């Protein structure tokens, strides 16, 4: 149906060692990785045919590709530098004939420095009285500020309940100080509910991805890993 | 058996690639001096009666135990069996230097030959030194350096071919 | 392998005779078509990928009842192999522009031919089609020199034989 | 070695125009692609000189002119995406991309009812607007962010307008553009 690849997300710092890995389901024999630049723009990076590289776009070789099986490609890149993040895409398809099925990839962010990396503060509001007597509807915002990087998903579970539709992320974020080093980015999320469902007596919960046990954190500042905080709200 | 052309291919099988350009230039190489090869080769199967008759002669005077009574070139039967097989192991050696592989050599003359000599009774001590002569005949015809045999040729180098025919009569020496 | 070097070797290996005047001019003439055959086994080693799959291509337009269920080509698998199998042929090609002689082709491809085919039910004129459609596109000077493609040409017509 | 023009093309419902992908060399099939707001690339065509529909789209390719081409008719809200066509020209190895196109449809709304009211902020949503209006450097304002109650089947785009300083109030966010004259007081 699709490809799938482990890990979803990876960040690191100036001299780590990063390795994504990705395997593919179908009948297909040949995979590729392909390197989308920040200025989305595409370029083949390698490709592999069983066990034998059939593709080399003058890819420097601190770039090293590893496959073991023939569902099975992974990379390594040793003396990693900063301008070297962008995101990865990993395809498989038949090597002659036949379409590329695609993969969700995954993004790579590299730190100019490990300190600038903050916890998010959460704030939910609650419902307006008077927009809910006046136009039978009420709206839920929730946000999210001081956050780093970009790589959160929200969900909202009613009382424990899975639901898949009134769900908007923001694509993009924007900056509000341009030349002023690296600005900070948010993105705002609404909610949109049904005036029974608001007038009958529903949380913003916000995934942080961050370091692994891998780097390690021994400074002073409190590492901000995931932990259980909860809030409720009507 | 396989030349120094079907040599290139069969290790290009074995990745299933196409002959590279790198091969290839090796390839070329061998080509541009298929003069000296064969002006080699020529040297050495115009003289073959006489080398033969030097290692054989050679190896009898430095060990006179082998016309002894109860050697193993004691009577004519096994003097001419000597000059036979001796002769084939340098005929299979101008088969190696003109196709420019070893294969032809270990495949039809120094396959099982080892296990055979151990049956008849023959001296290995004997026969390797039989053997050893007949390189030491053989370079000096290629290199053109023979005593009293000269043959008009243009001058030039013959290092990569006194090589070839060095190695190829140690292989004969190290099967046995 | 049969070849110029294997064939005056073997022909004087038989009659237990040194190499003569008459096999060493053997090999002389190896060395003179050694010039034109290996630059049309450069010119294939660089572009087999385009000249596999287009030659395919022309084997299944000419052939479109090889697509209908219950036939050779009938699923996507199936006609991925029909690549592969003229890669390996086109592969022998150039073993045998090396080579020099019909020794790859003969020893590799055509030996079992007749048997398996029959066997698993693929058509003989399926592979003829895409050696004949390669052969015509063959233009010169613009491909290789006046001597490549007579030299590439010859084993092309060799493989086509066999098939017949 | 692909050239599109124009970069991007916003048509409103029932334009009739047409999406062009040029190649310099011979090509044999074109892939076309659409990427999501999350980023994923959808295959959307895959056809090999010939002809292929799949709703209200289709495609064409001629091999001896080296062009594409892909109409769009009727675009529904469900439509929006970033198009990119990639063809295997070259070597018949690689595929090659183009720079791609942005396409965004708006919903038409049945009854404009512009109104703002003040949510209290413990420790301001323009919404039953005008799309003809567009919005840009100092202001603070994120993008329209679509919702659908897909069971009353009713549309609206609503946008969201904050600030840090405490002497901005959320009845002038839409200072710096041109607001309509259809702003009600209380
Ligand atoms: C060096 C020897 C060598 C070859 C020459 C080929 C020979 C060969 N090809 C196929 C593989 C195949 N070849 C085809 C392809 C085809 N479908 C069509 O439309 C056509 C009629 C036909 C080619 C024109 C099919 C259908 C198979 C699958 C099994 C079969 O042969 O029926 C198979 C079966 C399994 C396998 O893939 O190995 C074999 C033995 N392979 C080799 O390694
Ligand atoms: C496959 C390769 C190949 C060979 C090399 C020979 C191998 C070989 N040589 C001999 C035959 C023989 N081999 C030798 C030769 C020697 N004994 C000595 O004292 C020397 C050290 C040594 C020099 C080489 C002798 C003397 C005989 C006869 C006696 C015997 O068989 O042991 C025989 C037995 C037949 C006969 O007696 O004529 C055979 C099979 N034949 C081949 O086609
Ligand atoms: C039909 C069979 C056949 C042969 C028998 C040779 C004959 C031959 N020999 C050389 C000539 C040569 N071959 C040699 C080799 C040698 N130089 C030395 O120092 C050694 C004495 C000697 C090897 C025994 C060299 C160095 C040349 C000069 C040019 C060259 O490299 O070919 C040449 C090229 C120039 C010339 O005509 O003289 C030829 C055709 N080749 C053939 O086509
Ligand atoms: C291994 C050996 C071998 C080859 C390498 C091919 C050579 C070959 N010829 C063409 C095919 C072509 N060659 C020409 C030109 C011509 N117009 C014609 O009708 C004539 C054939 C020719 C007269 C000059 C053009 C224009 C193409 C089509 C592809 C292109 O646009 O270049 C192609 C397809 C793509 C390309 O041009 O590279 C190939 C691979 N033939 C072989 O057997
Ligand atoms: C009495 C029993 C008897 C012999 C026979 C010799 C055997 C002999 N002569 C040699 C050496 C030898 N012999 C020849 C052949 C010969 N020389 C020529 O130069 C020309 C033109 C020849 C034609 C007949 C060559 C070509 C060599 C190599 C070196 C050389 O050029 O002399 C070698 C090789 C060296 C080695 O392997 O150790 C030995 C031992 N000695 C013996 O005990």
């Amino acid at each position: 149906t699709a490809v799938f690849q482990t890990p979803n997300y990876h960040v690191t710092q100036v001299g780590n060692e990063v390795s994504f890995n990705c395997k593919q389901t179908l009948g297909h024999d040949t995979m590729y990785w392909y390197k989308q630049d920040s200025k989305k723009l595409l370029k083949i990076m390698f490709s592999y045919n069983n066990k034998q590289l059939i593709v080399n776009e003058t890819v420097p070789r601190r770039f090293s590709p590893q496959s073991s099986d023939k569902a099975h490609l992974n990379l390594r890149i040793k003396s990693v530098e900063p301008e070297d993040s962008a995101v990865y895409l990993c395809a498989s398809s038949f090597r002659w004939v036949g379409e590329q099925y695609f993969g969700p990839g995954t993004r790579l962010t590299v730190l100019e420095d490990l300190k600038n990396v903050f916890p998010p503060e959460v704030a939910v509001f609650e419902p307006s009285a008077a927009a809910a007597s006046h136009t039978q509807k009420a709206t839920l915002v929730c946000l999210a500020t001081g956050f780093y990087p970009d790589h959160v998903e929200l969900s909202w579970w009613v009382n424990g309940k899975e639901v898949h539709s009134g769900v908007c992320t923001d694509p993009q974020p924007l900056k509000e100080q341009p030349a002023l080093n690296d600005s900070r980015y948010a993105l705002s999320s609404r909610l949109r509910v049904s005036a029974t469902f608001w007038q009958n007596p529903f949380r913003c919960q916000v995934q942080f991805y961050g370091l692994s046990e891998n780097d390690e954190w021994t400074q002073d500042r409190a590492k901000p890993v995931t932990q259980i905080v909860s809030a409720e709200a009507w | 058996m396989l030349d120094a052309f079907s040599r290139v291919v069969v290790n290009s099988d074995s990745k299933a690639a196409y002959v590279s350009g790198s091969d290839l230039q090796a390839l070329k190489t061998f080509i541009a001096d298929g003069n000296k090869r064969l002006d080699a080769v020529n040297s050495i199967v115009s003289n073959a009666s006489c080398i033969v008759s030097d290692a054989v002669s050679g190896m009898i005077c430095e060990n006179p135990g082998l016309i002894a009574p109860g050697g193993n070139c004691y009577t004519n039967r096994r003097m001419a069996a000597c000059l036979r097989d001796g002769e084939i192991i340098l005929r299979y050696t101008s088969y190696a230097l003109l196709a420019g592989d070893s294969s032809v050599l270990e495949d039809r003359c120094l396959n099982g030959l080892k296990e055979t000599y151990i049956a008849l009774g023959v001296p290995t001590n004997s026969t390797v030194r039989a053997v050893s002569i007949m390189k030491s005949s053989a370079v000096a015809f290629i290199s053109n350096t023979a005593s009293q045999r000269k043959m008009a040729t243009a001058d030039g180098d013959c290092s990569a071919l006194s090589s070839e025919v060095a190695s190829y009569c140690d292989k004969v020496s190290a099967a046995i | 392998m049969k070849s110029v070097i294997t064939t005056t070797i073997s022909a004087a290996d038989a009659a237990g005779r040194f190499p003569s005047s008459s096999d060493l001019e053997s090999v002389q003439g190896n060395i003179q078509r050694a010039a034109s055959r290996l630059e049309a086994a450069e010119k294939l080693a660089g572009n087999h990928e385009a000249v596999v799959k287009e030659a395919g291509d022309a084997c299944f337009a000419k052939y479109p009842y090889l697509k209908n269920p219950g036939e050779a080509g009938d699923s996507q698998e199936k006609i991925n192999k029909c690549y592969r199998d003229i890669d390996h042929y086109m592969r022998l090609i150039n073993y045998s522009l090396v080579v020099g002689g019909t020794g790859p082709l003969d020893e590799w491809c055509i030996a079992g031919a007749r048997e398996v085919y029959r066997a698993l039910n693929l058509p003989g004129s399926s592979y003829i089609a895409a050696f004949v459609f390669t052969r015509d596109r063959l233009c010169v000077p613009r491909d290789m020199s006046a001597q490549a493609a007579v030299e590439f040409s010859g084993a092309l017509d060799y493989v086509i034989n066999s098939l017949c | 070695q692909v050239e599109q023009s124009p970069s991007a093309l916003s048509l409103h419902e029932g334009t009739s125009s047409a999406l062009r992908c040029n190649f310099t060399t011979t090509t044999r099939s074109v892939q076309w692609f659409r990427q999501n707001s999350r980023g994923s690339l959808i295959n959307l065509f895959y056809l090999a000189s010939g002809t292929k529909e799949n709703g209200r789209l289709k495609s064409a390719f001629d091999s001896k002119e080296l062009y594409s081409t892909l109409h769009i008719r009727d675009a529904q809200l469900e439509d929006s995406g970033t198009y990119f066509c990639a063809a295997e020209a070259g070597s018949f190895n690689k595929l090659t991309f183009g720079a791609g196109t942005r396409l965004a449809v708006s919903p038409y709304i049945q009854n404009p009812d512009p109104a703002v009211y003040q949510l209290r902020d413990s420790k301001c949503l323009f919404t039953d607007f005008d799309s003809q209006t567009n919005v840009s450097s100092d202001v603070y304002i994120t993008d329209k962010c679509v919702l659908d109650m897909r069971s009353m089947d009713f549309k609206s785009n609503s946008a969201v307008a904050w600030s840090n300083k405490s002497d901005f109030a959320c009845a002038n966010a839409f200072n710096n553009s041109i607001i309509p004259e259809d702003t009600f007081f209380p």
